[PDB]
């Protein structure tokens, strides 16, 4: 485990790492896509009212 | 030498000593280790008449048995004058006569049939606790009867309580308690829909299916040279799983409580507070998931 | 009353149902 | 005119009374069988 | 019979406070039953649904029967028991399996 | 011995309480002697 | 003369599939084995998956087309969808639409097949470990009752429509409305036989668990070693229902009494429900005529009445 | 000795008990004393 | 001795108990005296 | 080898007949083709 | 000996008595002769 | 071998006689030969 | 196994092949006997139309 | 198994000879006789038609 | 031998008993005869 | 199993020649008691017409 | 050999007694032959 | 090797048999092609 | 450590499908904004 | 490490194929593109 921090070294093992950070950058860019598709949808049909 | 088995079998040829059953009932047989010896600290009836143990809950149990079956043969052929069991008719008290008993009136033989025979049912329960007592075992059959006996408990008083009226008790006649269970299935209708009857109904299947084939089971290997493996290596071949000697006795015990517990369950809640199980489903098809999803004939 | 015998009765009715869990709790802790 | 048709009595009172007959004549066996002697742990030591 | 009473069908029994617009037969009522179903107006009600030990009709006769049966209970509201003695559904004992007959008559 | 006297008299002793008691509800339920009320 | 390993490990036809055995964990805890291990596949068991498959596909395709191929309709309504036999006028003809009774026939004819060649393999596969054969009679008399409910009945009354309609809720309507077409279900005789029979069953079971999970300490299930030698588990269970009830039984004749238990009931239940068609049109009036009904002159009728 | 002197007490005052119970009660119910309210 | 003293004692009293309240409910029951309303 | 013979012609000769069964009842009850009766 | 005499003894008296009492019930039950009250 | 002797013939002789039923079955019920009284 | 055909020999045991022949003597009767019948069927009542 | 013909060896024991007779016997006087009741039966009243 | 002499005998006995009792009700249930009471 | 015929020796015990005559005697008296009824009973009224 | 004889024949006479019960209640309930009351 | 060979061959066979299967169905359910009487 | 990293992974994924699903059937069951055919 | 490769191709492949069907029936269910007969 000697690409983990030193912070999370008792928590994360040394393949765990890079599955965390993928599921990371994947739940960002899904955020990103998330907040364009809800701002279009107000755009076009406000739910609220 | 031939040596006897328990199966009957008898083979030529280990602590196998072929002995009479009176030196097990000797070596067993000892007293004071009931729960009235716990609680008064003697039994007043600690011994034996005949092959039945007889306790301090068994003269109770007796007295009840007794009393029970002569009010029930004193109504049915005197006050009914059918003098055949299977067209009597031995009903409770009418529904306006509310909770309270008048031996003027009729209906007061039915209230003391009940009172003893759950005297009796008690009886019989702590006595079974009794002598599991006696012989140092565990606690498992009474919890099946005390689970039978709360059946039979829900239906005649705590039933009748709930709704207030005390004619809502089914009638102690053969071919006539039928009768009250077809009217009272048919007052709240499809009782089928009701999801704790169900529940008992595929506990009651499911018990059925094992007991055939736990006797299958055991009755297949019984006298054939085998290692004790084959029925496992059996089991495993067919489903695909074998779940052990002590697994399926644990099974058949607690699906036997839950099938009834869930029946008692079932009468209960149909008594008081529902009134038509096919309007208590009427909930599904108006969730938020498919209200506005389909047209014509196919929406709801 | 209308709805406190009720509630009473199925406080009971549960109370039949509470001995077979207490097996199915003592067959579970006690194997280990 | 008081007597039962001859369905019922054949096709209720016979299965009846054969339920009854058999049940008690098994008890009866199994008893036997289950009371002979045979090869049993000596209860003196076994436990 | 006047043991019933001796009320009278008016204006406000059917419109019930509407003008037009009546609808029989609403959402709410066609629970457990299809959404197309009506009561059967064409047969002989004196004897138009008997089922009961007849040899000539099956399971589906028994459907449409027993759709008729809920909807008679949906409208009273007193459950199968009301007008039929449950050990035997064609017996003429419990006296409102009459005036649902002169009801059926009237419709 | 083919038959213990012990079980001999417990055998007779029931049932002649068993036919007492059935002939006395019999003959009450007859309602043909005024016995109790008529 | 017969390997146990061999047959646990055998590889392809006439052999075994998921082979190396998995562990569930929570099962070991609470029922004391937890190994799924590997399965049988070799002849048996091919023909009856396949038909059930294709079965249980129509059914479902039939379902599908019921709701104009609407996947959400047909979540909130599958408990309620049925494919129904065809209906009372030319009933026995197969010449129906298949909208009309078309899907169920193939359907109960592959349902037929698969039971049927299921029973064949439980049969070789208890004769090929060395146990008997009790279970396939068992099966054969459990398919007795199947067969006189969706073969026999229909037959010798002139119409498949007697038949159940394939769903969830079609079979407790099928059990109402049989029960209605025919008197009062109640006063079949055999019904209560088969009641009898099912209730001593249920009874049977629970008396005989409790009994060997009580006396479970002194090892008391391992009913084959008791079989041979009986310890003091048997001895105090045997002495626990003697002093009880006053009779008793070993560990041989109970599962004699469970397994005809079990028959009876399914063969009494069989009995019943072909006679209840064919030969006796009204069980109640009947039952009026046998002189088992008790007169009801005056009933108290506030009670069945909100 | 055929039978014990305590199983003769026993049953003999256990068959007194109910018979005295039963006849009162099926006394009572019948109606034909005036007793208790007629 | 035929019977213990205690268990003369435990019987003697469990009678008495339960016939002292078995002849206070019945007598409740049969409405003949005006006790508790009426 | 990934298969044996004998998988495989079962297989075949199981699904050829399915196949048929279900082609033949699909045919009988469309009634398209005026085959026993029209 | 393919049959032992007592199941023999036991299978013929148990089946001649069962066809006796059913005779004669189908027989009382037919009202053809006015026996016992026509 | 892949197939034995027996399990050929036992297959082969079920599936004839199944076809057999089912053919009489479905070509009786049809009503298109007058046979059987129409 | 001397009595099987030398190209058959791997396959059929010596008493499987006399049943063998049983069976295929009674299956060419069959066939014989189900054409007779279905001539006469379609001289009765043809089904196709 | 010596009164067993020499081409049925392999298949019959000794004492399945004489049942095996007996079977075939009695299958062939029933055959007669389901023949005869058969034209019988179409004398009386023919169920083709 | 392929068959014990008593499961031949049981068989026949039985089979010949259960077919006496159903062509006896068979005969009986049609009233073609004029028998107890046409 | 000196009683028995030489033919039926490989099939038949001692004991069981005996049972088998007895229960021959009493299929042949049955059979003729059956013609006679059935004789008489088409005689009182045919069943066929 | 690949089949007892003693299988063949329980095999082949349950069969025959199967099919002639069959035949035999098949052409009674169809009513087309006037047989025991037509 | 992540996959076996067979498995591989099962699943994607078993997959397309059932995929064509379903697509015959719902294209013959639809009635939009007039195949089979319309 | 409390948790596996296997285990978040499978209940987070499941529980945003879940969620996913759940909601496009509850906005496309409302009516408000016209897809798919209003 | 966390999962097995075939583990995750096996459930990415049986969610895109359930998802793939869904969307299939949703969109020919809806009736807004006149495919397959309107
Ligand atoms: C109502 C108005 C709009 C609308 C409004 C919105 C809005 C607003 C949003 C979406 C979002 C999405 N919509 Mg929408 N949506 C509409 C109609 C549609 C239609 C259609 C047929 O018309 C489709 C196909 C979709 C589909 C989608 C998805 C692309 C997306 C949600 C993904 C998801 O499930 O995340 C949840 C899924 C998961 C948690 C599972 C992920 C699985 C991973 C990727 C695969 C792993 C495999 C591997 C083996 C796993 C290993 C670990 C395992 C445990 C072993 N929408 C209409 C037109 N939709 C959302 C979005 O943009 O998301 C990015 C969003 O915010
Ligand atoms: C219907 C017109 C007449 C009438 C017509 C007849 C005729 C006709 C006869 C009788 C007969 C009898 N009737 Mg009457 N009967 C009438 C009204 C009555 C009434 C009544 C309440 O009105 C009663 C109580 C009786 C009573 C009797 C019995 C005295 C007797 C049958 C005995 C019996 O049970 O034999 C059956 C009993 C047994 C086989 C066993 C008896 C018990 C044994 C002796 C006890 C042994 C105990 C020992 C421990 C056992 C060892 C073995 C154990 C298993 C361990 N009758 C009316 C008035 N009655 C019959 C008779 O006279 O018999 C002599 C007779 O034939
Ligand atoms: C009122 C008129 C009623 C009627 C009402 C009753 C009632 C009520 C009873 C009887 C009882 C009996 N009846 Mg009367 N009886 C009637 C007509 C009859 C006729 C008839 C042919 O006409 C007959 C033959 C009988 C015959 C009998 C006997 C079976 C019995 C009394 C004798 C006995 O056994 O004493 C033996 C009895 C004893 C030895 C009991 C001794 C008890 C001792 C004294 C202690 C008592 C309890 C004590 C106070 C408790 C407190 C102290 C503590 C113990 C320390 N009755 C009419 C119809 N009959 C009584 C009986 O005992 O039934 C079982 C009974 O209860
Ligand atoms: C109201 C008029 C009612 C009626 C109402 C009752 C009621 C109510 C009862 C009786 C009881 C009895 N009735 Mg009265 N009874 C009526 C008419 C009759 C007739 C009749 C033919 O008319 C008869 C024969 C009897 C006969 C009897 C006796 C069996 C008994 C009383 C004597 C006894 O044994 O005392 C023996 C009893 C004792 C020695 C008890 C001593 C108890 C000691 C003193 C302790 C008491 C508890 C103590 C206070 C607790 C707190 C302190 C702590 C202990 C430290 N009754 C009428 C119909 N009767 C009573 C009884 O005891 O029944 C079993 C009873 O409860
Ligand atoms: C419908 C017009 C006629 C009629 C038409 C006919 C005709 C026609 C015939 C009969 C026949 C008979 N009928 Mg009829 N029958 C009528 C009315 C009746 C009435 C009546 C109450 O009126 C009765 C009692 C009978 C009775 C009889 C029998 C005598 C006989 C059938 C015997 C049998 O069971 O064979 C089957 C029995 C067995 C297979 C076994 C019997 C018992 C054996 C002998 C005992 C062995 C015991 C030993 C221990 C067993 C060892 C082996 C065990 C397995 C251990 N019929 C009416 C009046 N009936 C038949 C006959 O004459 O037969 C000779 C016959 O063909
Ligand atoms: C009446 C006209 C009907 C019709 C009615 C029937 C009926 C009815 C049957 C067939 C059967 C068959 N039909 Mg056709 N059939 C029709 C039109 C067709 C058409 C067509 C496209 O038009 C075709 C292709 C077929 C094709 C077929 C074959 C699959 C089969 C006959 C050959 C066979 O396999 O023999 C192989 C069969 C054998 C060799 C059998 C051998 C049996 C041996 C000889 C023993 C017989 C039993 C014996 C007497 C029992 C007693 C003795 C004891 C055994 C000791 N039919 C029309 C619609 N068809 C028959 C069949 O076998 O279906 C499975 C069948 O039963
Ligand atoms: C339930 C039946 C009884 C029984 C009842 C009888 C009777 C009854 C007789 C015998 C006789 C015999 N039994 Mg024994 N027997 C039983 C058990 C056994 C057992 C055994 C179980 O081990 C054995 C080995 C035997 C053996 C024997 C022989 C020792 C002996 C002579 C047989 C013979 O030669 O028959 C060969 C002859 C026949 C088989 C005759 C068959 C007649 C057929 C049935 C036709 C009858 C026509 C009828 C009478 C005419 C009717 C006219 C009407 C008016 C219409 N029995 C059982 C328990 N047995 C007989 C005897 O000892 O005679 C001196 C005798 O009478
Ligand atoms: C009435 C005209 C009816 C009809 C009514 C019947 C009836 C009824 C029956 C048959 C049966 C058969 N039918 Mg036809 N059948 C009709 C038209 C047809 C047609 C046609 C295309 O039209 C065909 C092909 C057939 C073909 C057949 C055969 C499968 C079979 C007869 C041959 C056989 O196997 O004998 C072989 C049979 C045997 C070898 C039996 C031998 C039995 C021995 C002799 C013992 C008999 C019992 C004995 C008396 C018991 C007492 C003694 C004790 C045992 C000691 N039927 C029409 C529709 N058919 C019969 C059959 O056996 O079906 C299975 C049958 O019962
Ligand atoms: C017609 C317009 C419809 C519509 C109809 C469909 C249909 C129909 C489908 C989708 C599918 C999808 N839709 Mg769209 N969709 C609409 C509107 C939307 C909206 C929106 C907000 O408006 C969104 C966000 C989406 C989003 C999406 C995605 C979730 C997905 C396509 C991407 C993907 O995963 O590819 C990844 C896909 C792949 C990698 C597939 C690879 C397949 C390989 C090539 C093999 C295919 C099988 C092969 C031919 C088999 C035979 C040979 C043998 C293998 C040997 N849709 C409207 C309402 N949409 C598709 C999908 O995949 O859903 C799960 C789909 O089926
Ligand atoms: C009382 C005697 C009575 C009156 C008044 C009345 C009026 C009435 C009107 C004016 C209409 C038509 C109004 C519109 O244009 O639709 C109408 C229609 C219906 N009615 Fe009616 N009606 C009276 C009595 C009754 C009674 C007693 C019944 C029930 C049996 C009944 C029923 C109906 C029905 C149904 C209609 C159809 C109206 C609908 O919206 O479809 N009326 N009535
Ligand atoms: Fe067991």
């Amino acid at each position: 485990n000697d690409l983990v921090p030193d912070q999370w070294k008792p928590l994360f093992n040394n393949a765990q790492w890079l599955v965390h950070d993928i599921v990371v950058k994947t739940i960002y860019g899904g955020l990103i896509i998330a907040v364009i598709a809800h701002v279009l949808c107000w755009a076009w049909t406000p739910w609220i009212r | 030498r031939a040596l006897p088995l328990p199966s009957g079998e008898t083979l030529p040829a280990a602590s196998a000593e072929v002995i009479p059953f009176s030196i097990i009932e000797e070596f067993y047989k000892r007293p004071g280790k009931t729960l009235a010896a716990r609680f008064f600290g003697v039994d007043p009836f600690d011994f034996w008449i005949g092959r039945f143990y007889v306790g301090l809950f068994g003269a109770i149990s007796i007295i009840g048995i007794i009393l029970g079956v002569a009010f029930y043969l004193y109504e049915g052929v005197v006050n009914e004058g059918t003098l055949n069991i299977l067209a009597m008719r031995i009903e409770p008290p009418p529904v306006s006569q509310g909770l309270n008993v008048d031996p003027a009136q009729p209906g007061f033989f039915w209230f003391l049939t009940m009172v003893a025979a759950t005297i009796a049912f008690v009886g019989w329960l702590l006595r079974q606790i009794d002598i599991s007592l006696k012989l140092d075992m565990g606690m498992e059959v009474p919890i099946a009867f005390g689970a039978v006996v709360s059946s039979w408990i829900t239906l005649q008083w705590l039933r009748p309580i709930a709704m207030g009226a005390w004619g809502h008790g089914f009638p102690l006649g053969i071919t006539h308690h039928l009768d009250w269970v077809s009217n009272i299935g048919y007052q709240y209708y499809n009782f089928f829909y009701n999801p704790f009857h169900a529940i008992g109904i595929t506990l009651l299947f499911a018990s059925t299916l094992f007991l055939h084939m736990h006797g299958s089971a055991v009755l297949s290997e019984a006298k054939r040279n085998i290692s004790d493996q084959n029925i496992h290596v059996f089991w495993r071949n067919i489903l695909g799983y074998s779940i052990g000697e002590i697994g399926i006795h644990r099974v058949a015990f607690w699906t036997g409580a839950a099938s009834v517990l869930f029946s008692n369950l079932c009468i209960f809640l149909s008594g008081t507070f529902v009134k038509d199980w096919n309007a208590f489903w009427g909930f599904w098809d108006k969730m938020p998931i498919w209200n506005g999803v389909g047209q014509g004939a196919l929406v709801a | 009353m209308n709805w406190i015998v009720a509630t009473f009765m199925l406080m009971f009715v549960l109370v039949a149902f509470l001995p077979l869990v207490v097996s199915l709790a003592y067959t579970w802790v006690t194997n280990p | 005119s008081p007597w039962p048709v001859w369905s019922g009595y054949a096709l209720c009172f016979v299965p009846l009374a054969a339920v009854i007959l058999g049940f008690i004549i098994a008890a009866r066996f199994t008893d036997k069988q289950a009371t002979s002697a045979y090869l049993r742990l000596d209860p003196a030591k076994a436990n | 019979p006047a043991s019933v009473g001796g009320y009278q069908i008016t204006c406000a029994t059917c419109h019930n406070g509407k003008a037009a617009g009546l609808e029989p037969y609403p959402i709410e009522i066609m629970n457990t039953l299809p959404n197309d179903w009506r009561l059967p107006l064409e047969l002989d009600y004196p004897g138009g649904l008997v089922v009961t030990g007849r040899k000539d009709v099956s399971n589906h006769e028994v459907e449409q029967n027993q759709f008729a049966m809920y909807h008679m209970n949906v409208s009273m509201g007193q459950g199968c028991t009301f007008c039929h003695n449950a050990r035997y559904f064609p017996s003429y004992e419990i006296a409102q399996k009459n005036h649902s007959i002169i009801m059926l008559q009237m419709t | 011995r083919p038959f213990e006297f012990r079980t001999s008299v417990v055998v007779s002793t029931l049932l002649g309480l068993v036919m007492a008691l059935l002939i006395h509800f019999v003959v009450l339920s007859s309602g043909a002697f005024n016995w109790l009320r008529a | 003369p017969i390997d146990l390993h061999d047959e646990e490990y055998r590889d392809g036809l006439e052999g075994t599939i998921a082979k190396p055995p998995g562990h569930v964990g929570w099962m070991q805890r609470l029922l004391g084995e937890g190994q799924v291990g590997p399965i049988y596949v070799g002849l048996w068991g091919v023909i009856s998956f396949i038909t059930f498959f294709a079965s249980a596909f129509i059914i479902l395709v039939d379902y599908g087309r019921q709701v104009g191929w609407n996947p959400i309709i047909y979540l909130r309504e599958f408990w309620n969808l049925a494919v129904y036999p065809p209906p009372t006028e030319y009933g026995l003809s197969w010449n129906v639409p298949w909208d009309k009774g078309g899907a169920w026939l193939a359907a109960t004819f592959f349902l037929h097949i698969s039971v049927l060649t299921w029973w064949a393999r439980l049969y070789t596969r208890a004769k090929a470990t060395g146990v008997g054969t009790q279970l396939a009679w068992g099966f054969a008399s459990a398919l007795s009752l199947y067969f006189v409910i969706y073969l026999f009945h229909p037959l010798a009354l002139g119409n498949w429509s007697a038949a159940p309609g394939h769903g969830f809720r079609a079979i407790l309507d099928w059990t109402n409305y049989v029960s209605i077409h025919w008197g009062n279900f109640y006063y079949n005789p055999f019904h209560m036989l088969s009641i009898f029979f099912l209730l001593g069953s249920t009874l049977l079971l629970a008396m005989h668990g409790a009994t060997i999970v009580a006396t479970s300490k002194w090892k008391s299930e391992m009913e084959f070693t008791e079989m041979m030698a009986e310890g003091p588990g048997t001895q105090r269970a045997q002495l626990f229902w003697r002093w009880v009830m006053g009779w008793n039984a070993n560990s041989y004749n109970i599962h004699i009494w469970a397994w005809w238990f079990a028959a009876f009931t399914a063969i009494t239940g069989a009995i019943g429900l072909f006679l209840s068609g064919t030969l006796v049109p009204d069980w109640y009036a009947w039952g009026e005529t046998a002189k088992i009904v008790a007169p009801w002159p005056n009933p108290d009728w506030a009670q069945y009445v909100f």
